[PDB]
């Protein structure tokens, strides 16, 4: 399926996405996409930080759904 | 004292980094 990850300049990108994918191939997806490494991302999806080893399934990420991405140094 | 511009980013701004956070100016000088 596709899900959206809205970023810090506000840009939206889409990923291709399964329900089983894990938060961290989620990330291993914008890092391939936005180069950015996946230890200075955080997702965020309704108010909550997302952990590396759960799935998108685990926290009810639906097709089009968005996540926010948010970057921090370490 | 305004909250950072970046989506879900809960720092504060600053003028000097036009709305955004010292730390997410940073990553957009980045990318
Ligand atoms: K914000
Ligand atoms: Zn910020």
């Amino acid at each position: 399926m596709q899900i959206f990850v809205k970023t810090l300049t506000g840009k939206t990108i889409t990923l291709e996405v399964e329900p089983s994918d894990t938060i961290e191939n989620v990330k291993a997806k914008i890092q391939d996409k936005e180069g950015i490494p996946p230890d200075q991302q955080r997702l965020i999806f309704a108010g909550k930080q997302l952990e590396d080893g759960r799935t998108l399934s685990d926290y009810n990420i639906q097709k089009e759904s968005t996540l926010h991405l948010v970057l921090r140094l370490r | 004292k305004q909250r950072c511009r970046a989506p879900a980013c809960d720092h504060f701004g600053n003028a000097k980094c036009n709305g955004y956070c010292n730390e997410c100016f940073q990553f957009k000088q980045m990318y």
